[PDB]
């Protein structure tokens, strides 16, 4: 029975439905589950005011604002601001009750429902760790996590030290393993393997030990990319098995400690650190409190044999032959199996919902594809056509939006176009006809259009289960040009800049050259283009390898005339900044000479003086920065509390008057210690 | 007015992003009038 010690069960336990049900309901020590519940509740309590947006609620959900939102379902609408504050208060109470283990099930539901409502209210705030928090809350709703280290055991001692079914830990370990393994499998992509996704990360000072034995490129490739992929692929296997648990624990601890400093991901790293000890023995906290000195062993609750509970069945050779599996046991086993199957299927179900498939598959947030893709937006142009007269107009990019994520998805763009068609009549525009022109680059690559600029999106057809016709395909046959592009970029001076563009056949690009760029030129790399000067009405054709100078403060047009996509580049240098810098440098030397013998210099020298005060900060001990950090956190907490109190009093009693509200809001922004 | 640009300013082409990391909310259009209508002269 080497298998029996390797995986904790036998092959005969998975031969029949009854045997599987009996195995998956075996009693277990609930100490580790209780500690994880406590930590997750505490982290969620601390995370609600910061990342969920309680401290910016009065800015986000102002009652009379003109704004376009992006919900998953258009029938879902937000509530008035006071009711939003009430929703956040209920969520906070649920999180606190989950942390303390008081009224566990009701508190779990009270946290779960408003949290998921708020999550579904806005697609542009979806990411992987918020989705993970929702999944964890849903999982913990059905578990017996209040059998230890809780206040439901200090009020009724029958739920004290009572066992739990086996699948409680199995589902959580499966979730963690799924996250790790699917993240690793998603990192089996050509951009990650070749080292394009995170190429500036290795320059951080935290990587300095590794640069003693390796160059910068080797540190970027071997450590950040290949090492991360190997850790993702092996973390679950290392944590599961007993022989390699300590080594894997050290690796994951280092990984999450480094990630907590390299990025700004909220509380994800601490959640992962707290979830790692779920792979140890279910009685490890008992051993931990046993290993403490005996002087600290008389105040903690007495350590006794855990009492039986009805949530788990007991099978013994002597203590009764067995019991028939009740409805609860079969329900739990079915929940475990179906939930794990659904969690495996969902990140790979993009072949059914084709209306959310852009260059990248599906909506972002539930596929564990973290940090694999990076985007750069060069230009966004929105133009409308008046349906009553026919004038052409141009909108500011994102007038009524509160985010920028709409530039990458067709569903969000359709929602935004509908918003604009509804809202523009209030600004003297009749039956608008709206077109979009968006240029994006992904993991370097030439800039190109993502949507068709000749399609009126208001009447464009979109469906959740159909491939979108107006989405442009990604030009993945020009990827091997990236090394040459990097060579060209590095082969320049420190005053000249370059922009690379690839254009589909049949489309043109109208560009206005600013008056500050007197020395600008275009050079063709592939295909063939025809360049037009609008003022002189002159057409000139460029062949591969030849360049052209362009006038400043004028319009010009670039037509792609080849049957295949053509690539060119823009080279320019900002002339005004050149003169500004070369006169400021002369003035500084003149000042030095006058010593030895202008508002612009004033502003520049002030900015560098405060940057040298930042250098002093570098010399200043870290305790000052820690004090500033604590003060900022205290400010945001106090402001959120006071705003919630004001809104709740308005709900319960009524709005007093404008002046009293003004005084209360003025007090709420007091900046306690600055 | 504040929702419209010129053709010159819209055509200026020459003027990275990860979606896992998580604030000019007060620079919305018409924000101040609504804020004073809801909260008074703050
Ligand atoms: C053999 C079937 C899969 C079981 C795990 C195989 C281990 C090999 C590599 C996987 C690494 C970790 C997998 C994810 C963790 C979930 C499984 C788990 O926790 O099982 C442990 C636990 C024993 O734990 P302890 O007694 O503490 O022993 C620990 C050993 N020191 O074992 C069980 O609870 C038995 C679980 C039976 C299988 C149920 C879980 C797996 C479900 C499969 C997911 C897909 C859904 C349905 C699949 C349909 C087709 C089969
Ligand atoms: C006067 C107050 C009245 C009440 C007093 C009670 C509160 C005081 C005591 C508790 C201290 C924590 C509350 C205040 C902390 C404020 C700081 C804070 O949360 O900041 C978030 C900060 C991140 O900062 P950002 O702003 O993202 O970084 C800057 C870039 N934007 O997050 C943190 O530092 C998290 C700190 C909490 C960690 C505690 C949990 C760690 C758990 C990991 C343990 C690992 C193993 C556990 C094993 C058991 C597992 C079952
Ligand atoms: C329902 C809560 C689930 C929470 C999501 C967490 C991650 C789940 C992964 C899926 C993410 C997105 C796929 C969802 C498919 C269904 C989407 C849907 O019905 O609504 C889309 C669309 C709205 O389009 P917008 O772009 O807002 O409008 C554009 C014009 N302004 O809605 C409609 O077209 C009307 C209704 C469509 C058909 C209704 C559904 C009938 C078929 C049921 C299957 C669909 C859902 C299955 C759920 C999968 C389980 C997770
Ligand atoms: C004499 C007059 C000026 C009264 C002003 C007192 C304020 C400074 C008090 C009133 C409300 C207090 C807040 C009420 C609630 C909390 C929640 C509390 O939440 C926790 O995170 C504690 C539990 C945990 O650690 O998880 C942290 C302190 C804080 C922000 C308090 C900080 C201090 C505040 C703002
Ligand atoms: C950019 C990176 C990961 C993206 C990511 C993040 C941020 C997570 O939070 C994840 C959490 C769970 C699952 C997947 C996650 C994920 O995919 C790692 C790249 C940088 C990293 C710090 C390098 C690690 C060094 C390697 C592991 C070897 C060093 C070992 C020494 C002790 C010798
Ligand atoms: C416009 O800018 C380009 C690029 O900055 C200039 O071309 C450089 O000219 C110098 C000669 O002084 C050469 O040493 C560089 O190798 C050239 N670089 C490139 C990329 O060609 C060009 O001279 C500038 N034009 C004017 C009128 O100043
Ligand atoms: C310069 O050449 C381009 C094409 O390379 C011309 O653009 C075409 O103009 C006609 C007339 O309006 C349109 O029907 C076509 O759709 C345009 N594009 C193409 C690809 O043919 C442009 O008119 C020329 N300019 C001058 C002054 O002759
Ligand atoms: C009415 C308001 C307040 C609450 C609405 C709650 C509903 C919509 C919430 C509660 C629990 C949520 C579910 C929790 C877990 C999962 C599993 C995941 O893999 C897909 C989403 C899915 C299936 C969620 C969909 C939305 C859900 C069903
Ligand atoms: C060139 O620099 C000036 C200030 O030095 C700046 O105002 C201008 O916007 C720059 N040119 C471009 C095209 O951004």
């Amino acid at each position: 029975s080497r298998i029996g010690k390797l995986l904790g069960f036998e092959w005969t336990d998975l031969s029949s439905w009854r045997r599987l049900v009996t195995l998956l309901n075996r009693p277990t020590d609930p100490a580790s589950l209780a500690v994880f519940r406590f930590l997750f509740g505490f982290l969620m309590v601390l995370d609600i005011p910061q990342e969920r947006g309680l401290s910016s609620l009065d800015r986000k959900y102002l009652d009379g604002l003109d704004v376009c939102r992006f919900p998953l379902l258009d029938a879902l609408r937000p509530l008035p601001l006071d009711w939003m504050y009430l929703v956040y208060t209920i969520m906070f109470l649920g999180a606190l009750g989950m942390m303390l283990g008081l009224c566990y099930r009701i508190s779990c539901v009270l946290f779960l429902l408003p949290y998921w409502y708020v999550f579904l209210l806005d697609k542009t705030s979806w990411n992987n760790h918020s989705y993970l928090y929702g999944l964890l809350a849903f999982q913990l709703t059905f578990m017996d996590a209040n059998h230890y280290w809780s206040v439901d055991g200090l009020l009724n001692a029958h739920r004290r030290n009572a066992h739990v079914p086996l699948w409680n830990y199995a589902v959580l370990r499966g979730q963690i393993f799924i996250v790790y393994f699917i993240a690793g499998v998603k990192k089996l992509d050509a951009d990650w393997v070749e080292g394009y996704s995170m190429e500036y990360l290795s320059r951080h000072w935290l990587f300095s030990p590794f640069k003693l034995l390796l160059s910068e490129e080797l540190t970027s490739l071997l450590v950040v990319h290949w090492g991360g992929l190997l850790l993702d692929l092996s973390a679950g296997f290392l944590l599961f098995f007993d022989v390699s648990r300590s080594i894997g624990l050290f690796f994951v601890s280092y990984f999450h400690c480094m990630n907590s400093q390299l990025f700004s991901i909220g509380m994800f790293s601490y959640v992962m650190l707290a979830s790692s000890p779920l792979f140890c023995s279910p009685e490890w906290p008992r051993k931990l409190v046993s290993y403490c000195p005996r002087r600290l062993q008389q105040l903690l609750p007495l350590k006794a044999a855990p009492q039986p509970s009805v949530s788990c069945v007991y099978k013994r050779s002597r203590g009764k032959s067995g019991q028939k599996p009740g409805l609860r046991h079969q329900l739990g086993a079915a929940f475990t199996l179906l939930y794990l199957l659904e969690q495996l299927f969902l990140p790979y179900s993009h072949f059914l919902t084709q209306g959310y498939n852009n260059w990248t598959n599906g909506l972002y947030g539930y596929s564990w594809d973290m940090m694999v893709h990076s985007r750069s937006h060069q230009h966004v142009k929105i133009t409308y056509r008046d349906g009553r007269t026919g004038e052409l107009g141009y909108l500011n990019p994102g007038v009524f939006t509160q985010s920028r994520r709409w530039k990458d998805h067709a569903d969000m763009l359709k929602q935004y176009a509908t918003c604009l068609s509804r809202l523009l009549p209030k600004y003297n525009v009749t039956e608008p006809q709206i077109y979009f022109d968006i240029w994006v680059s992904i993991n370097d690559r030439f800039q190109q259009r993502i949507f068709d600029p000749r399609v009126d999106i208001v009447q464009a057809a979109w469906s959740p289960f159909q491939r979108t016709s107006w989405v442009q395909p990604l030009l993945m046959d020009l990827s091997p040009w990236r090394a040459k592009l990097q060579e060209i970029k590095s082969s320049l001076d420190n005053h000249t800049e370059v922009v690379f563009i690839a254009d589909f056949p049949g489309l043109h690009l109208e560009n206005f050259v600013s008056e500050d760029l007197g020395n600008t030129s275009i050079q063709l790399l592939q295909g063939e283009v025809t360049v037009e000067l609008v003022a002189e009405q002159k057409n000139q054709t460029l062949r591969e390898g030849e360049k052209m100078q362009l006038p400043a403060g004028e319009y010009h047009k670039v037509y792609t005339t080849s049957p295949s996509p053509s690539c060119y580049m823009y080279v320019y240098v900002n002339t005004t900044e050149l003169a500004l810098e070369q006169d400021l440098a002369y003035l500084q030397e003149l000042k030095e000479k006058v010593e030895n013998g202008t508002p612009l210099v004033q502003t520049f020298l002030r900015r560098q003086q405060r940057l040298q005060e930042i250098e002093r900060r570098r010399n200043t001990p870290f305790h000052e920065r820690f004090f500033r950090f604590l003060l900022r956190k205290l400010y945001v907490f106090r402001r959120s509390f006071l705003m919630t109190c004001i809104s709740l009093r308005n709900l319960i009693l009524g709005r007093p008057s404008l002046e009293q509200l003004a005084q209360e809001v003025t007090y709420a922004n007091l900046r306690p210690f600055e | 007015g504040a929702a419209f640009v010129s053709k010159q300013e819209g055509s200026e082409v020459v003027k990275p992003d990860p979606l896992e990391p998580r604030d000019e909310l007060a620079d919305h259009i018409g924000f101040q009038e609504a804020y004073r209508r809801f909260y008074g002269p703050v």
